[PDB]
RNA sequence: ACGGCUUUUCCGGAGUGUAAAAAGCUCCGGGAAUAAGGGCUGGGCAAGGCCGGUGGCAGCCGCCGCGGUAAUACCGGCGGCCC
RNA sequence: GCCCGCCGCCUGGGGAGUACGGCCGCAAGGCUGAAACUUAAAGGAAUUGGCGGGGGAGCACUACAAGGGGUGGAGCGUGCGGU
């Protein structure tokens, strides 16, 4: 439900790295190697192809980034129907 | 080589011999890298 | 003092003796508490002690020197035993180390009060000091040594006025004991409670172990059980 | 093994040389004789330095405690190095901006080195532009030129 | 809280001191007046089983270890300990 | 074990028996041998349990063997997951 707040925007995962590391493919066209904080680390289980929040790091903001939000069923649904983001952003 | 029969407990590594066998393998590398 | 002799008195009436070294001291034929060493006795009645020296119930005479609790496992879970060490004395010539389990504290208190007294040994003391001459039975008498597990004890005669320097298990053991100044040097494992109090033990027994000659119990003021100003 | 050697009246000399030769086997004295710590030491020797922050980071801790330690790149004045430098306190972070200049010592630990769980850092900080960092941290004091 | 006392120290003077000064020292007048901080508080290691905030976050931690909504260990109040 | 001699070797775990230099060997290799950095244990002997595709002794139709009757396929009663 929260939105992009700033520099932040969606982003969609696409291969785990391992130890916390995803590679997401952002709303600008461009794959950021992402680290994922260890307090939602912990509770929360993402799987590749989930739309996500990403905040790029403040030094060389073009390849990291943190994620910091995940979009449930029913948000994504919700915005797909609200017309803030496309359908083939989510499928590629 | 110099013995460490230290080296010789399986507890928590690979066996000794195959260490061995390892490290001379990458000496001969750096040997004939060397002369050219 | 007083108190003690209508304790001892109290204790001698309403006691059933059941060998016989107790039997010959409910009867009257040993009055003495250094009658009962030097002869090979077995001493199995902790009401011996409380009749002959009735001081060793004194609070200020004893001791609890440590208080483990150690587990052990079953399939159902750990089960917990305490472990208890403590020591007895007269604070005038008389000794005794003892070690109790249980179940709780209190019973394994009890337990280790009670194997001090069987344990009591007698000491000797003097002044063997190159830097104190005196003859008087503050310090010991010459150079010991006692050892236990990885423990070594050496015990050396200090001036008068010294101190006792040593660790605290030994301060309380030699403090009992009725001795006020010492010298020591130790090798081992200190912090193993246990074998420490064991080795300082050991080496005051041995004081007995030392050949000597009368001119040397002149010289050095040797005192034998009670200083009996 | 036999008895400790040698034992005689006349050979000092081997004893002396017995005693040199296994010295060098102790780390502590190696280490002062050859001055190994000050052919590495970024610090030069000296207790306190001075640089300027770089940027600011953020570290993990060390399993299994949870949590981000702050700390700051500085480079040093004295001979142009890089260090990291951890910021103690309660929100002591706020009061560090890039291009400040910082005093930075030791961190306090085993062998003058890292202590709990940051291993990697070796220095903390004191003072940010002449004024305490305990002070801010606790007030009784504001940051000046702003 | 009442009643009394003293003036090292503090304020204003005379002498002595000093190459000249300043300190110091002996007297005189006024008056309890002019004067306490720093660290620690789970064990090592002396000292709280109290209250309010925060909630694996923020933070502490020489070492061992605390913090996951009922924190004697973090931040603050009130107590207490060492010098 | 108690004593009288001489020589060799060791000084927390790793990096490492490695890098660099030297000598020896046709070659394969041998002898000599650091540091930056990293880490709070690594290592030994013994104890109580639990486990073994280790041994022995015993036991059970919620085990087998010898048997009798079934459930699993259809429609329906009822409980559960999902939607
Ligand atoms: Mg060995
Ligand atoms: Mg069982
Ligand atoms: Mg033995
Ligand atoms: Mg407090
Ligand atoms: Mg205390
Ligand atoms: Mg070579
Ligand atoms: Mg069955
Ligand atoms: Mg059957
Ligand atoms: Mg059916
Ligand atoms: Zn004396």
């Amino acid at each position: 439900v929260p939105l992009p707040e700033g520099n932040q925007l969606f982003g969609v995962v696409e291969q785990a790295l391992g130890a916390g590391w995803m590679d997401v493919r952002c709303e600008d066209g461009k794959i950021r190697r992402c680290r994922i904080p260890g307090k939602l680390r912990r509770r929360v289980w993402i799987r590749v192809g989930d739309l996500v929040i990403v905040q790029p790091w403040p030094v060389q903001s073009d390849k990291r980034g943190d994620i910091v939000y995940r979009y449930t069923q029913t948000q994504v649904d919700w915005l797909l129907r609200k017309g803030k983001i496309t359908q083939e952003f989510l499928t590629g | 080589m110099k013995r460490r029969p230290r080296k010789w407990k399986k507890k928590g590594r690979m066996r000794w011999k195959w260490i061995k066998k390892r490290i001379r393998r990458l000496k001969r590398q750096r040997k004939k890298e060397r002369g050219l | 003092s007083q108190e003690w002799k209508e304790y001892a008195k109290r204790v001698l009436d309403e006691w059933q003796p059941k060998t016989k070294l107790g039997m010959l001291v409910k009867e009257g034929q040993i009055t003495d508490i250094h009658e009962i060493f030097r002869k090979g006795y077995q001493i199995k009645e902790p009401e011996i002690i409380d009749v002959l020296l009735p001081e060793v119930n004194a609070r200020e005479n004893q001791e609890i020197l440590d208080i483990a609790l150690t587990v052990r496992m079953t399939d159902s879970g750990r089960r917990v035993r305490f472990r208890v060490l403590a020591a007895v004395g007269n604070r005038d010539g008389y000794v005794g180390l003892g070690i109790g389990h249980g179940r709780e504290v209190g019973i394994a208190i009890r337990k280790a009060i009670n194997y001090a007294k069987l344990n009591i040994i007698e000491i000797k003391r003097g002044c063997g000091s190159w830097e104190c001459r005196c003859r008087r039975p503050h310090s010991v008498p010459f150079t010991v040594e006692g050892k236990e597990g990885s423990v070594r004890v050496k015990l050396i005669p200090g001036p008068r006025g010294l101190g006792l320097v040593i660790g605290d298990v030994g301060k309380k053991i030699l403090r009992l004991a009725g001795i006020q100044d010492v010298w020591s040097q130790t090798l081992g494992e200190t912090r193993t409670t246990v074998n420490f109090a064991k080795a300082v033990f050991n080496a005051l027994y041995n004081t007995n172990k030392v050949v000597v000659t009368p001119e040397m119990i002149e010289r050095y003021g040797i005192v034998v059980g009670r200083a009996m100003p | 093994p036999g008895k400790k050697a040698p034992n005689g009246e006349f050979a000092g000399r081997k004893l002396k040389l017995k005693r040199k030769k296994f010295r060098w086997s102790d780390i502590r004295y190696k280490r002062r004789v050859l001055r190994l710590k000050e052919k590495s030491d970024p610090l030069e020797g000296a207790p306190q330095a001075r640089g300027i922050v770089l940027e600011k980071i953020a570290v993990e801790a060390k399993q299994p405690n949870s949590g981000m330690r702050k700390a700051v790149r500085v480079q040093l004045i004295k001979n142009g190095k890089v260090v990291t430098a951890f910021c103690p306190g309660d929100g002591a972070i706020k009061f560090i901006d890039e291009h400040d200049e910082v005093i930075i010592e030791g961190i306090g630990g085993p062998k003058g080195g890292s202590m709990g769980d940051i291993p990697g850092i070796r220095y903390k900080v004191v003072k940010v532009n002449r004024v305490s960092l305990k002070e801010l941290v606790k007030g009784r004091k504001e940051k000046p030129r702003r």
